[PDB]
RNA sequence: AAUCUCUUUGCCUUUUGGCUUAGAUCAAGUGUAGUAUCUGUUCUU
RNA sequence: GUAUGUCUAAAGUUAUGCUCUUAUUUACUAACAAAAUCAUUGAACUAG
């Protein structure tokens, strides 16, 4: 049985720099903070979740207060995704269970219980009611909400070999991404189960993390071997020999990496509570702001519309802004 | 005091071979090689001219 | 000019070409049993 | 150029087709010993040993 | 009397781990695809 | 086409200059492919 709380609709919206320092901080979760997502387009709210099972929104202007808590997973936090309208948002959590919320009244909308954990899960840009949910058994599941048939599951996508690590539509949404722990990143089409292209190589180490750059030209990959890769997103999709960020730890976490609103610099998360930043040009570092309670930052986010303002979270549960 | 005298014997003589080799590994002169293996076995017959 | 010595030295740079922290005493156990 | 280039690709292959295969079974080993530990150490955070 | 760095000498310290008929033969190929790759042009710098 | 190897992921809970767009060149790989001169005929067939 679901639950939700108000404290305050909100979702009506009321050349960047580098970040420097910490600004201030939220309570978070206290177990641990495991997603944390900007509102799409305007970023005047913080929609996060954690090892309490509970999910968050948090006002990012005013007096920065927590305006509603959704409460509807047994077990910690693994994905969270909005819609490209706002309206609505997913989550996944270790509980095999995906949930669509409606943001505003906290009411679910949708429930899926799988066979396997939802390690990640994401919504189609340009249509709110499609969405693929990645799981650990290695399949790629897609639902489209309107059909009941077979509870709406229109396609099944299998050929990835190991345990789905992320997924990251394309800008349009007619294609998408996933890595897995396979070791490959491949390339689908919409609803089609055949990869239009595979990424592998020898030295190249599974990838935990996807996103794409604001110009729509390439996407990024964060890498076990504690470096960012990044790949053009036209036909043949190959990598790109020069931008590669270096400097920061990752191995054995899951940390996110951002893009600045103009796209002119790139951000990670950092395994020893560091929030890096490097220039999306040169690639060269420019800055690492320590973040405290000394307990690895896997989240991170950078505001669509401000400057400067990025927000990171992780094992020590409170989440802090950098400016 | 032997504790430490080993163990500081022991660090000095492994520095002196690590700089001993970072010495070798950018010499020049040495027969065409394709690794570094390569490399230490044209030395190592450059050192039966003698 | 090409030069023999120069294709080698081409080859030699062509093929000159992960640091796992141990958390606890079941990571230290892993890595000991591998090792 | 095209000569030279294949040249240089056949004169730098050492290995035969065990070791190199040891050679990237080594590295997805690595891999898949890491994604372990990624798994383990958030069930870990999580209360779940 | 005790450091530091040079140079020589010594040490070679990641410094070729069997056998047979050189073990044997081959290296002329269409479409499409996959991977790597090449020149140029703008662009990055 | 094999030999053969690997995978199968909840629960049956053990107490705390340097790049990019893109049109080509070259190499390698593909049991993928019934390809028009030289009363209808390679045709289901080849493996360490």
């Amino acid at each position: 049985e679901e639950v939700s709380h108000f404290y305050g609709g909100y979702l009506y919206p009321p050349r960047c720099y580098l970040p420097k320092k910490v600004i201030r901080n939220y309570p978070g979760h206290p177990e641990g903070t495991t997603a944390l997502k900007f509102l799409p387009k305007t970023g005047h709210l913080i929609l996060s979740g954690g090892n309490d099972h509970t999910i968050k929104i948090w006002d990012f202007y005013h007096d920065y207060e927590c305006l509603r808590d959704f409460q509807g997973h047994n077990k910690p936090i693994k994905a969270l995704r909005f819609t490209e309208d706002c309206q609505s948002f997913l989550s996944s959590s270790f509980d095999r269970s995906v949930k669509i919320w409606d943001t505003e009244t906290g009411k679910v909308k949708t429930r899926l219980h799988l066979n396997s954990t939802p390690a990640d899960v994401e919504s189609r840009p340009t249509n709110p009611h499609e969405f693929i949910v990645g799981l650990s058994n290695s399949k790629i599941l897609h639902y489209d909400d309107r059909v009941s048939e077979n509870q709406g599951l229109v396609q099944t996508y299998d050929h990835h070999l190991s345990s789905i690590l992320a997924l990251k539509y394309f800008p349009d949404g007619s294609k998408f991404i996933s890595s897995s722990e396979d070791k490959t990143v491949r390339i689908w089409e919409n609803q089609i189960n055949v990869p239009i292209k595979q990424i592998s190589d020898t030295a190249q180490h599974s990838m935990p993390f996807l996103n794409v750059h604001p110009s729509q030209n390439y996407f990024c990959a964060q890498s076990m071997d504690n470096r960012i890769y990044s790949f053009s997103l036209k036909p043949k999709y190959k990598r790109h020999p020069k931008k590669i960020f270096k400097g920061h730890s990752s191995a054995g976490y899951g940390i996110s990496l951002a893009f600045s609103g103009d796209g002119r610099y790139i951000c990670s998360g950092d395994s020893k509570s560091r929030l890096f930043t490097w220039d999306w040009n040169t690639s060269r570092l420019l800055n690492n702001i320590k973040i405290p309670g000394n307990k690895p930052i896997t989240q991170v986010d950078w505001h669509p519309q401000e400057t400067s303002k990025v927000i990171c979270s992780g094992a020590a549960g409170k989440i802090y802004v950098c400016d | 005091k032997l504790a430490v005298s080993l163990q500081s014997e022991s660090k000095k003589r492994y520095e002196a071979r690590k700089r001993q080799m970072q010495n070798a590994k950018t010499l020049y002169g040495v027969e065409s090689f394709i690794n570094d293996k390569n490399k230490q076995f044209n030395e190592k017959l450059s050192r039966e001219s003698k | 000019h090409v030069s023999a010595e120069q294709i080698l030295r081409d080859v030699y740079k062509k093929g000159q070409k992960t640091n796992i922290d141990i958390l606890d005493l079941e990571e230290l156990r892993e890595y000991q049993r591998r090792k | 150029k095209e000569m030279l280039a294949e040249a240089r690709a056949r004169l730098l292959n050492t290995q035969g087709k065990k070791a190199t295969r040891k050679i990237r079974e080594r590295m997805l080993e690595e891999s898949k010993r890491i994604a372990e530990l990624q798994k383990r150490r958030e069930l870990k955070q999580a209360g779940i040993n």
